[PDB]
RNA sequence: UUCUUCUAA
RNA sequence: AAUACGUUCCCGGGCCUUGUACACACCGCCCGUCACACCAUGGGAGUGGGUUGCAAAAGAAGUAGGUAGCUUAACCUUCGGGAGGGCGCUUACCACUUUGUGAUUCAUGACUGGGGUGAAGUCGUAACAAGGUAACCGUAGGGGAACCUGCGGUUGGAUCA
RNA sequence: UUAGCUAGUAGGUGGGGUAACGGCUCACCUAGGCGACGAUCCCUAGCUGGUCUGAGAGGAUGACCAGCCACACUGGAACUGAGACACGGUCCAGACUCCUACGGGAGGCAGCAGUGGGGAAUAUUGCACAAUGGGCGCAAGCCUGAUGCAGCCAUGCCGCGUGUAUGAAGAAGGCCUUCGGGUUGUAAAGUACUUUCAGCGGGGAGGAAGGGAGUAAAGUUAAUACCUUUGCUCAUUGACGUUACCCGCAGAAGAAGCACCGGCUAACUCCGUGCCAGCAGCCGCGGUAAUACGGAGGGUGCAAGCGUUAAUCGGAAUUACUGGGCGUAAAGCGCACGCAGGCGGUUUGUUAAGUCAGAUGUGAAAUCCCCGGGCUCAACCUGGGAACUGCAUCUGAUACUGGCAAGCUUGAGUCUCGUAGAGGGGGGUAGAAUUCCAGGUGUAGCGGUGAAAUGCGUAGAGAUCUGGAGGAAUACCGGUGGCGAAGGCGGCCCCCUGGACGAAGACUGACGCUCAGGUGCGAAAGCGUGGGGAGCAAACAGGAUUAGAUACCCUGGUAGUCCACGCCGUAAACGAUGUCGACUUGGAGGUUGUGCCCUUGAGGCGUGGCUUCCGGAGCUAACGCGUUAAGUCGACCGCCUGGGGAGUACGGCCGCAAGGUUAAAACUCAAAUGAAUUGACGGGGGCCCGCACAAGCGGUGGAGCAUGUGGUUUAAUUCGAUGCAA
RNA sequence: GGGAGAAGGCACGCUGAUAUGUAGGUGAGGUCCCUCGCGGAUGGAGCUGAAAUCAGUCGAAGAUACCAGCUGGCUGCAACUGUUUAUUAAAAACACAGCACUGUGCAAACACGAAAGUGGACGUAUACGGUGUGACGCCUGCCCGGUGCCGGAAGGUUAAU
């Protein structure tokens, strides 16, 4: 049943944009926060609110612009059936670099343009555009 | 199309064959005339197509269209074929 | 209740 | 003059509607035996090749082992021999070759099975409309041929004071 | 449609053997070894750098150059030697060829030429060791069919010509024409100019540098012998060679051709031709006016070549890793189970495997790329660089994925009370019906169809009542209800038994998902033994029916339908939608729980499970789906790849068989196909009209003649009209 | 299950070694227990004795004599083991398990018996009698006119009376 919480997360983001919701909540993970603390920093969400003691629940705030949405695309690169590990030179450019690609390297979670300036590759999670 | 199925079984690209097998990947092959005759074609056209039954080099017995208008062909004659179907 | 068929431009 | 109740049916036309594989348009499309012709093929008493397994036979040359025999310039030496070598002997291995039995593959084969194809044949008209017994899947039976019928299922079927 | 393979095999011990280790060999133990990550067997094949295509991913490919390997008439074996199982060595067997006085011998172009052969097709018994090397020698040298040259083929890649200006009378002529003209066409003619190349004649580098001799000095030694080293002279060394290059010479001279014009795709007329001749990559042209045939003119495309065929990728995303789909266009197994398999909640450490980073090694050269250089440029040659996408090693890195431990509880699973149910087997039991049997009553028909008839009846049927027997199914309830994974399950009762849901809880600690191969279930018909057999009903029989009726209809009627136990394993086994998650507008229901509110009556507010219709976004080729997705995403499995052939052949598998199952190929076509639109049509449905029918009356068709047509006849019976509409 | 001893091929003597008798079999005297026996263990002398390997060695030949299968391929018929023409015929004939029909409710049917009675059967329809067919596999169509058989009792016919 539960084969990924990450692909659960991005689709809950994806279906919440079209549903025009302001708050998408889900149970939280350590890796989930490490991604959610990028897109606020990268300016694709407005707020995330990690709460919950017995079980942490991540509650998001969707960023909307001129009525319509901000997240024009949200994907998954390394799926659980097929993992993706690209070096620092094979880091992509989402929408010719205008979008961002979330990569997890040994130095935590960052974006690809930071990882190029970090000069070290790793596991590409998803594409956000 | 699941990659595990793609792992357990590769994509079988379909293998195509020649429509002109008697030349056996040659440009032209020598032949011997066996019977020279005419043949009515199929429904949309009505003619007497001059044509010859040919014994080849490799023992194959094929038919091959006589192009042009008029010829001097006999049986037991040495000819040369290039290919091409007649529709 | 019964009742068929129309060649090849 | 007669007669018109009437619109059930007939013929035609219009309108809405539905079905539809039709579209030089139901005088439409369409099917299968059968007859003829063409094309490749299945099967097939067999037939002739190729390849190979298997079980043994086979033992040239060669080398290795043994060696009664014949033999033997350097070396030992009493000068007699010593070892060794030669030659032959036999043994081991093995090529050529042979036997049987299989297997596999190609070619061929009286005859026979369907298949596909026809600008004109013969027989019927099953399907397409409720195609004039709705259609079709299974399965079984029957029957020149489409097919028919029984049981079960499907709608990918029309009808409705 | 190759699943089992192996006995020195696999391992050990010991001995032997080889340069070396080791069933390398042998002996003796052990029974191992291998395989679904494809062993085994069959088919095909020298391998790589590379080459070709492709944007890439890839695909194909291995001539030429390289690196390796293998082979040398065939089959064998050793020998020798550091190195051989030796193309140009031996020995044996074979084959073939040759010589012989017949006793015997000899022979190996896959070296370079060449000959024959085969073939669609691939060159000279060519020259020369000058250079470059290689072998021997102190050297000189000797040899080299390695090597450097020439011939040969538009075999390929390049570079170059076959002139340049001018020239309208728009010449002639051709073609075409609206006969006016147009076009060929500045094209040619003519004029002025140029002489590249080829030719001819003359001239004239580099590749020839080295080395070689004679000499000088130094070193070495007793040496000023020799020798060595370094200077100096004499001569050189060229096969190509009549070189590269340079001047003369002469004239526009000696030098352009294929393919194409219907669309696809750049470029049209005319004339011949009449489904003939033909054309043809595809669609398709020719059946008297052809831009598609043939010819001409004109034009387009290329060019010393131009076409056709062959052959490979691309286009083709048409196997979709990049980069596909499976509701109906091909495609989700009939479902369920489940191993291997792949996949995995959460949190903490650990590990550092994967992964990432760095560094070393290697990834030969060539090639390709980039920057240069050289040949008059170009092709070509060549310098440097990058690249060679890898692999090995070392140093890290710790987010994730693993590995290791510990936890947590949401996932998953128990415990507790209940709930609904055609959920399952087993055994009873009812009531109607039908049939049959027996009897009473009673009389002449019954039955069936569209009509009938077969049939049943006076031997008393039918009908009617009474009695009895038997099998099968279980009205009403009943429901776009219920349950089961489906296949499916329907009177009532009993016995055994399953699943689901809900409620409060308690617990467990990730215990999960999917699942090739495997296992079970699995409608109906069919099969096997037994049983049973009312009704019904293939086949079959009769009767109709019709042109025919092996059918539809009637009257019969058997397997079969029922039961027990087994086989078969297919169904439009359909929701034509595989399973388990998560998210995402609603409305109207059905069914089944369970809280609250006074139930203030059949009420309201909740909260679950399941299911039906509608329908938003979204998606969809459309149709539609639409919180039970055909929406958005996750995991894993099954499948698809033009149509016919064909789920067929041939093998295997399974079965008593029927068959099931696995699963092609040849050949053939340019379609097949899905939705949806417009018409048309329906022995489809509504609504309306018409001397359409009905209601009427008179006629035609009988007769004779008139008139017209057909036919026949004729020397000729002029021609045309020929359903309705001659 | 078989076919299949398919077919086909190899070994075979003697001597020695292994081991001057081995594998094995038998098993004392000993020794201990002993409820002491027509004992139990232990114990192994003794005798008896395969099979194999290795190495020799003889012949033309070693299962040397006697003894003791000719095999293969196709097809007819019957499935088979069986039974038979004593004394010219052993089979395709018969029988057969199997199948089908039919009869029969026990004082059975039926048979032998003038009868009594007996067999049937001390069996009771999963029984018995008869006929046909002859395993097993796949099967087994049509015709009741005829001839039989069965069922019917309306009418015609009709005995003794």
């Amino acid at each position: 049943s539960m084969q990924d919480p990450i692909a659960d997360m991005l689709t809950r983001i994806r279906n919440g944009q079209a549903a025009n919701k302001a708050a998408v909540t889900m149970p939280s993970s350590k890796l989930k926060v490490a991604i959610a603390n990028v897109l606020k920093e990268e300016g694709f969400i407005e707020d995330f609110k990690v709460e919950g003691d017995t079980k942490p629940e991540l509650e998001l705030t969707l960023k909307y612009f001129q009525g319509k949405a901000v997240v024009e695309s949200i994907q998954r690169v390394s799926r659980p059936g097929l993992r993706i590990y690209k070096r620092k030179d094979e880091l992509p450019k989402v929408m010719a670099g205008l979008g961002i690609a979330v990569v997890s390297t040994s130095k935590g979670v960052m974006t690809d343009r930071a990882a190029r300036q970090a000069g070290l590759g790793g596991e590409i999670i998803c594409y956000v555009a | 199309a699941t990659v595990n199925q793609l792992v357990r079984k590769p994509r079988a690209r379909k293998v195509a064959k020649s429509n002109v097998p008697a030349l056996e990947a040659c440009p032209q092959k020598r032949g011997v005339c066996t019977r020279v005759y005419t043949t009515t074609p199929k429904k949309p056209n009505s003619a007497l197509r001059k044509v010859c039954r040919v014994r080849l080099t490799n023992g194959f017995e094929v038919t091959s269209y006589i192009g042009g208008e008029g010829h001097n062909l006999q049986e037991h004659s040495v000819i040369l074929i290039r290919g091409g179907r007649v529709k």
